[PDB]
């Protein structure tokens, strides 16, 4: 039925948008890179882009290369290109070049939709100056904040374009005498948003064009935060089908293992894994092993990432998680 | 006849209150499974009881 | 003029009567609950103590290795510490076999369930004729067990502007009192305080920052956080496991941050012992590090006598 | 009414919106410190902006409840 891996997605040809996210230091970035590398290696034809909003420049840290606002290609790859931009340190540079400001914090979701299209822009620009079309883009969703909440903006902006009017047509003599000192602009320029962000929406709501992958560690506070997230995404009508449970130490059988503490934690993780499996039967629950020390740079990110395709087997693969010391 | 806004606003608010008391009897840790299920449920009843609050209110408005 | 990185001041206090211990996630709430209890008991022989838990899973019983029930028994080996395990969600559900105005008003169920407990306590002090000087609450893991502290103010916010079709408005004013005579007490920094338990990782430092806010709102006193399960790896007899020493690095990072975030707080660092900490002989040994702060160098041994 | 329900409901809703954008520029992980501070702040402005929403609302059910 539903295989315990992301093979079906790394093999998929239909998808164009993939989102990876997860609060807490669970492995979002590492997974982001892994899903990227894996997809790139499995489809040579297509061209890929791994983009990150984070200010701390994580992708750069992960690979050990300096990626900037300029979509460079991963040194050692051939269709994977990373791009790190800051939409906040660009929003304070968009308009910083009044009314178009005092209505954003008023309406929940704008700032996001704005910041996002600011990104999409920086992307198509690259595809121009480089004349190279990206078939699929992977989003290293930002750690904090509901980065892609704008998907509700439409149904929310409708309550205003049906209000700013239901008051302009319920008080007629004073809707006419109501010389709107401000032209239809507000009710017309923030009317085109419910479109310029309604097309992008029927992109991210197509079960075959975009999907989200949740990263989580197997402890309570995390299985919670992600159950929350899965709900937040279900509401947006986005597709959530796979969760990658990271940092599992399959201690039940280990090489050079004879430590007491470590085996106590595994016992707990195991407990919750069984619960996750029970809670999400229709989901792709991917178990990833906890390697000894950092997983940095392509040579390792790759080696580690293959366990998103062919599920990791603690017995046989036990060694491969030690080539990373 | 005070049916829909009575027999409903009660059956629910009552069942919810019957579940909420059942949820606080299992380990959200040992039964994360069920626990989270029940919560999801209580999250719906919380909305369809906040709907019958407007269905019963907009009735004194229409 | 910094603050002591321990709970000595509270285990020594004579003024307090109510102490709440809480923390979501498997961080060590129960263990800390017992530790604060045992510690307070050993340091004040005169006074008599009660450790009570709402948890259905009967944790205190697991912790000590004794079967504590609805009947306040005394800890086998102690002299003024008595544990009591009750379930209020089940007792309040029997004399209710309606609450419709309960689920309607946020906070009642709690205030109700709480007084149901208080009751079961004074009853014990009757049939036993033994007054408890201080009670420690092993706050429930999930749900906002003590949210009723807002009930009063909230209930006002729905009386001047809102309505036996009135016998409801009668036994409801009788309530906004029982809960206000209390909240008055719980909101007194000398009589009651809350101790947060947390592990030193992000999702937990968050959940507790949240909690501290929830408590500040209720005007309850939050002054101490016990950071449990710390490694202090560098201080082991020797470097072996690398995956461990990597975690310590992270914990250390957040500890520094916690220290910076709560300068006026009693931030208590507790070491991670090898395997369970069950039964009085160990709960005690481990609990003393809530009084005299644990020193990784000297005390390094004492965390290995534990099974 | 015009100098208080305007110059205030803006200074705040604006400053909050100025902070919120500043908070999303630091690692809630590397600067947990500041990050949590800023949040605590945004949690107040969120209330004292939800107060001026009732202060600006009690001054309307008032000028119409009194001729
Ligand atoms: N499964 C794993 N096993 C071992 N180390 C891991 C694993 N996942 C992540 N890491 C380590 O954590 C670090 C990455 O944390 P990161 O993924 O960037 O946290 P976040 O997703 O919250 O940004 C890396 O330096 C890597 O060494
Ligand atoms: N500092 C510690 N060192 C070693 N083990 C600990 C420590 N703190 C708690 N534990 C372990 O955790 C378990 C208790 O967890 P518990 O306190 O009941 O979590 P919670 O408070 O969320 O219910 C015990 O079995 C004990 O072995």
């Amino acid at each position: 039925t539903v295989e315990p891996n992301l093979h079906s997605l790394i093999t998929s040809t239909t998808h164009k948008w993939i989102f990876v996210g997860g609060k807490g230091g669970v492995g979002k970035t590492t997974s982001s890179c892994s899903i990227a590398i894996q997809m790139a290696l499995s489809q040579p034809n297509k061209q890929f882009l791994l983009i990150s909003t984070d200010p701390a420049h994580n992708l750069s840290d992960a690979f050990g290369e300096k990626f900037g606002k300029d979509a460079r290609k991963v040194t050692g790859m051939n269709n994977l290109s990373c791009m790190e931009i800051d939409p906040s340190a660009a929003l304070k540079d968009m308009n910083d070049m009044g009314a178009l400001a005092d209505l954003t914090g008023s309406i929940p979701g704008i700032d996001e939709a704005l910041s996002f299209m600011e990104v999409m822009k920086h992307i198509k620009r690259q595809e121009q100056d480089e004349g190279e079309t990206f078939d699929t883009v992977i989003f290293d969703t930002a750690p904090t904040g509901h980065t892609l909440r704008f998907l509700q903006l439409p149904n929310t902006l409708s309550k205003l374009l049906e209000k700013f009017g239901e008051i302009t047509n319920k008080l007629g003599p004073m809707l006419n005498s109501f010389m709107g000192a401000g032209n239809v602009d507000i009710s017309g320029k923030l009317n085109e948003l419910k479109a310029n962000v309604e097309t992008i929406r029927q992109q991210f709501t197509d079960p075959d064009l975009t999907t989200f992958v949740c990263v989580c560690i197997s402890e309570f506070l995390s299985l919670y935060e992600t159950e929350r997230l899965i709900q937040e995404l279900i509401s947006y009508d986005m597709d959530v089908n796979s969760i990658i449970v990271n940092q599992l130490l399959f201690a039940e059988n280990d090489q050079e293992h004879n430590c007491k503490r470590c085996q106590a934690r595994w016992k707990m993780q195991k407990k919750y894994l069984d619960q996750i499996d029970e809670l999400y039967e229709d989901f792709h629950v991917v178990k990833m092993p906890l390697c000894a020390g950092e997983i940095r740079g392509l040579n390792n990110l790759t080696k580690f990432s293959q366990f998103l395709n062919k599920e990791y087997n603690p017995i046989t693969d036990g060694k491969v998680i030690y080539e990373l010391e | 006849p005070g049916n829909e806004l009575s027999k409903k606003y009660l059956a629910k608010v009552k069942e919810r209150h019957e579940l909420k008391e059942f949820n606080n009897s299992i380990s959200a840790q040992d039964n994360y499974a069920k626990w989270t299920k029940n919560n999801r449920k209580l999250d719906s009843l919380d909305k369809e009881i906040n709907n019958l609050k407007d269905e019963i209110q907009s009735e004194n408005k229409a």
